[PDB]
């Protein structure tokens, strides 16, 4: 079965770059043709989308954070990665990786997030 | 984009917008040309009206292809302009009509309480009457400007007549139609790739 | 027997500002024609193969 | 960005009751609406995929429907295990958005 | 719809003509719109149908 | 060979008071798509059965 | 009668260049537009049959397209043998008409 | 292969009737169900359509010349013919015969001229 697992320090100091990695197993990020997402949840808040990367390395970002966010992908290890420059208190959140699947529909492929990982809590403090 | 933000900056109704969008879907190219140059076309009108609602880089502004014609030296002389389509292409002519929030603004800008706008071509005829009313604010405006358009066939003539409230054409487009083109709604990234 | 009779059908005029209707009307006619052409030709090919096998 | 607004922000109902959670899009998103169930401490689970279809493994008590802008999530015969936050997600545009979420309390 | 006011007065002896056509489920009021138009078939005026 | 080429086709915008046109336009597109999906899948199933019998 | 207007009346271009010849119908003639190549002293040759298709035997460098009233003939990689007058013909109505023709000179 | 060949005097005096014949070979003007055209080109000018005749003898003409033009057809010999009464200087032209073919299309048969003959030059003089 498909499993995603996030990992990272869990603590970053202000003005440092946060870097998280998601390891994908039970799937292949070089064969599926799917989009790979990063999202986060600030405590007490709903969910916010960060961005996604496709199989061809094509990357999109949430425009409010596009100048800070970098997303990449290494097919050899089935790993996704997320980096946020200039990290601050506002970035405390649980970060999640997710797989975006689809079923063809009227109007084109109808996309959804099915495999969501576990979630890594990152605190920004000093 | 699926959700554009920069459209009409001076709120109003765009007449037959959907039909224009359909007509522009077969256009492969066009020439933007000055149909009624502001420098020489209206010596007795002010061609400098702007709005905060169209602000660009902090300054009040207005549509690049249109002029807001207001009175000059206390008068608003009758306008009569015409254009002959000598481009050998269909020409898209855009214009609008101003509908002030109140009578005070109507008099201040056009020096008349009974303005009209009349636009004709061989097979087109409209007369507009400004409808003064205080409206809910949109982009801080209590008034509105409506937008109108028509296409001229090669060889025809369009005539603009007014005694107030006209947003005059400045630029117009000579449309060259192609085939197989169309409009895509999308957020995909742009690249240097090539495809069939 | 399974193909019905074509009954009177004529075109429609549209105005200059009715291009969206004109295009939908054409789309409908072309779509139905493309479908029936497909069905008529496919049925004949399928039955010609069976006829020869039958014999 | 297409905004998704959920209502109510919080709902309580007893076991066996019927819960209706609605969501309104600011723009026409056709059938591109997913619903998620978030248990405290866990990543959200997919319940509803197409506006009207379920993800395999999702209990039959969950259902939903909708058109262009107005969508609904319904829970029949509410059970204690349905205590969760529920989220409305659109997948029509690129800057994917979620509604603020509805907290469903039981009793 | 005459090309000018001179023609409007010469033919109808009014500057404010109207036409009103009604039936149980129909109602229109028309107001002539005087304007000098490009010539079509040598006319600067128009008749709508 | 019996399935033709898809040529440029884009959607249309409709106004608030043009909902009936919007719905007809969508109905036409969904109808044609449902028909062609049916035809494409049925043809493949029918021919796959014959291929194996042929061999 | 449906008039066909070609433009330019004369065009020159070097070998290997791209030549675009356009034609505008006074009326909607749908896909009923043919294009012909006339070498001096000879009957015209058919190049383009449907507004977008070629006659067998016509070099692949020739192409074209069009809608209701606006049609185009394009020559890619112009060769010396393409020196010819080109004509726009409508086959929609009965009083068949040709445009005035475009003379294509090379260099 | 299909070939058309025009023939005629090449010289007609003013006020005489011009008469041209086109012999069709490699085809059959009693079997194809096609239209047979006559067209002409005045020197220095583009092409002008004269008229056409169908298999059933149904004939149409360019309306500007309909009072002068007669078109006929003899299936026994595969021959088409054109006659212009009251010939004048304006009628100097190269006359051509042509076959009109078709492919069914959206909107009906889409017609074209494919086989054009060679062309016969006729001068009107005295
Ligand atoms: C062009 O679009 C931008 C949005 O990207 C408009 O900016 C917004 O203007 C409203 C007031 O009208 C403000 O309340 C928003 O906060 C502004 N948004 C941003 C991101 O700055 C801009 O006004 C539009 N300009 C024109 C001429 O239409
Ligand atoms: C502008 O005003 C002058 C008088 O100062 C007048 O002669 C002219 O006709 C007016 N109209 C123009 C330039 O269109
Ligand atoms: C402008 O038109 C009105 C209405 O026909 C007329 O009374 C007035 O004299 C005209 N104007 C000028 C500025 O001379």
């Amino acid at each position: 079965q498909v499993q995603l697992r996030e990992s990272g320090p869990g603590l970053v100091k202000p003005s440092q770059t946060l870097s998280l990695t998601c390891t994908v197993s039970g799937d292949s990020i070089s064969n599926g043709g799917l989009y790979w997402n990063w999202i986060r949840q600030r405590p007490g808040r709903g969910l916010e989308w960060i961005g996604y990367i496709y199989y061809n390395g094509v990357t999109t970002y949430n425009p409010s954070l596009r100048s800070r966010i970098a997303i990449s992908l290494e097919t050899a290890k089935n790993q996704l990665s997320l980096r946020l420059s200039s990290v601050s208190a506002a970035d405390t959140a649980i970060y999640y990786c997710a797989r975006e699947g689809w079923v063809p529909d009227y109007g084109g492929r109808n996309y959804y997030l099915d495999f969501w990982g576990q979630g890594t809590l990152v605190t920004v403090s000093s | 984009t699926p959700n554009p933000e920069n459209g009409t900056c001076y709120p109003g109704y765009f007449a037959d917008y959907e039909e224009l969008r359909e007509q522009l879907s077969s256009v492969s190219s066009f020439e933007r040309f000055e149909i009624f140059p502001k420098e020489s076309s209206w010596p007795n009108h002010t061609v400098t009206g702007v709005s905060a609602s169209c602000s660009h880089n902090g300054k009040s502004s207005f549509y690049r292809n249109l002029l807001w014609l207001t009175g000059k030296n206390g008068l608003y002389p009758n306008l009569s302009k015409s254009y002959v389509n000598n481009k050998e292409k269909e020409v898209l002519v855009l214009w609008g009509v101003h509908h002030p929030p109140n009578i005070g603004n109507q008099r201040a800008l056009y020096h008349t309480e009974n303005a009209y706008v009349s636009v004709v071509s061989s097979h087109y005829s409209r007369r507009f009457t400004p409808e003064i009313a205080k409206r809910p604010k949109v982009r801080d405006q209590e008034g509105r400007i409506n937008y109108y358009w028509t296409l001229l066939e090669p060889g025809d003539t369009i005539i603009f007549e007014a005694n107030g409230n006209l947003i005059a054409p400045w630029y117009a487009f000579a449309l060259s139609r192609g085939f197989g083109s169309g409009i895509i709604t999308s957020n995909a990234p742009m690249d240097e790739c090539d495809a069939k | 027997e399974k193909m019905n009779t074509q009954f009177t059908a004529v075109g429609k005029e549209f105005n200059k500002l009715e291009r969206r209707m004109e295009n939908l009307n054409k789309k409908v006619d072309d779509g139905f024609l493309d479908i029936w052409t497909y069905n008529a030709e496919l049925l004949v090919l399928l039955e010609n193969e069976r006829t020869l096998d039958f014999h | 960005d297409i905004q998704m607004t959920q209502s109510p922000s919080s709902l309580s109902a007893s076991v066996g009751d019927r819960v209706t959670i609605t969501c309104r899009a600011s723009h026409n998103i056709q059938n591109f609406l997913n619903w998620y169930q978030q248990k405290p401490g866990k990543a959200p689970k997919l319940l509803i995929y197409a506006a009207s279809t379920l993800q395999s493994g999702v209990p039959s008590r969950f259902s939903g429907s909708g058109s262009r802008t107005d969508f609904t999530l319904t829970i029949s015969s509410l059970q204690p295990e349905d205590f969760a936050a529920y989220y409305c997600q659109q997948s029509y545009g690129l800057p994917r958005t979620f509604g603020q979420g509805t907290r469903l309390e039981i009793k």
